[PDB]
């Protein structure tokens, strides 16, 4: 579940 | 009446993080899957697409306070409005005069033209130049541009997300430094604030109509391959 | 002795398939993410394999008795073995001189140089190279090139296959050809078919190897991002 | 489940 959108999110 | 620090420092803030997510050479559009004029655009603009939301993201990771906020509202506020700040920021390309978005020059100078073999209809295309010709209308400072950004950004009435109080103060003292900044750096801006938040609810419109239209190419595969995993990813239904 | 007709016919058959789905022009390559000399070449590489995999889905679609097969074994088929046909196919292109993978030309000249910066090691790169050397050794004719390619997806030996037999009889007919072509056609390939069966053995080796490094790159979002759909959903592990 | 891969089969 929103696997790219997090690792950019940090 | 004048505005203060704390103001201020949001207004820098926000005014940086703009400048460190949008590259006014637009050099990096040489990268992407070259233009070329049956959904001939599709891959192009798909990869213009992707990459702005990579810069949406890095946009509100500095807009102070957002990064406080649960993984999961962040993602359900870019999810949601990722495609409006792309909108809103894409006007600072959009010219006047040729009626397009001129970036870097030739090759990557999108007329009404070529922006048509992407996928979309007038149904989106209509409104949205008609949205890019208003907005260009307001000369916005870059101080209001990135605000408008940031409070679209943070609109706490978009589906999924769960802390819809704590973003709508967040917002709320976003909206209070445009309306302060227009107030007292805007001559001639006394009926701006309110044009403003009416562009706002223009991208609400445009929104919905991307998103009937992106739904049925998506259902295309051999559209959906033209994609990428980011712009499939935050335009996908998955909750 | 000499061949049959059914036999020449599958010979036609794919001979044909193959030259429908490989460009000798090589002129779809400007059409990819640009080439650019960290992981700085996985976009075009990314782009290149993807379009790989489309052609090695439309040559399969043409090898008689494929399109009976049940879409879930032809799915199985290309999952497992379309990284193998794309180092088969691949060869065509491979020239012995450079050491490299000529493709119209410059920007399209993949030199062991170029080809490191695309997230694989020397743990792979080191027996492709040496693969596609000895492979290049064979001057198979384009009849053989392609009976091999054919074999290669053919296999019912792969995970996934249901119809572990139905599989058996037509790699078995393909086998026939390849062995009798080169008893009938081929000078001085009395050991010629040994030889290539030990390629598909070798392909075998190469393709745990990619999997593995596939897997740690994919793992990472910053890098799966610089795929395609394509190539995602056909080395992905969705069972 | 193999979306592209199935539309691209037929
Ligand atoms: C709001 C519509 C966004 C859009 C979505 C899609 C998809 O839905 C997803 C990929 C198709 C499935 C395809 C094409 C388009 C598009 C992009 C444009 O680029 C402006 C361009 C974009 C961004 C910036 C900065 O982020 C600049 C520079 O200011 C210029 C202009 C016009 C269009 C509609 C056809
Ligand atoms: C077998 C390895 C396939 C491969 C996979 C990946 C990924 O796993 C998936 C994208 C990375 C995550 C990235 C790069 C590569 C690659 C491609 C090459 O192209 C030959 C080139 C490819 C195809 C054809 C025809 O299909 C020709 C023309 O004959 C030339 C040469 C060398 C390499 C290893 C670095």
């Amino acid at each position: 579940r929103h696997k790219i959108l997090h690792r950019l999110l940090q | 009446h004048m505005l203060s620090d704390e103001q201020m420092q949001i207004i820098n803030s926000l005014v940086e993080a703009h400048h460190k997510t949008y590259d006014d050479s637009y050099s990096d559009f040489v990268r992407f899957r070259p233009p070329v004029r049956r959904l001939s655009m599709l891959p192009h603009l798909a990869d213009l697409v992707s990459y702005s939301i990579q810069k949406v993201i890095g946009f509100a990771k500095m807009i102070p306070g957002f990064r406080d906020l649960t993984a999961e509202d962040q993602i359900a506020l870019l999810k949601s409005s990722a495609i409006e700040i792309i909108m809103l920021r894409s006007n600072q390309s959009f010219s006047l005069e040729d009626m397009s978005w001129s970036c870097g020059g030739p090759d990557f100078k999108y007329c009404i033209n070529d922006v048509t073999k992407a996928g979309h209809t007038l149904e989106l295309l209509e409104p949205l130049v008609k949205f890019q010709v208003g907005l260009k209308k307001l000369k916005l400072h870059e101080e209001e541009h990135v605000l408008l950004m940031a409070i679209c950004l943070l609109s706490p009435d978009r589906p999924g997300v769960q802390d819809h109080v704590r973003i709508e103060a967040l917002q709320d003292r976003l909206c209070d430094v445009l309306q302060a900044y227009i107030r007292i750096q805007h001559p001639g801006g006394r009926l701006l604030y309110a044009k403003m938040i009416q562009k706002l609810a223009d991208l609400r419109s445009l929104n919905e109509e991307h998103s009937k239209q992106y739904r049925s190419l998506s259902f295309q595969p051999e559209h959906s391959m033209q994609l990428t995993p980011l712009v499939l990813e935050v335009f996908g239904s998955e909750v």
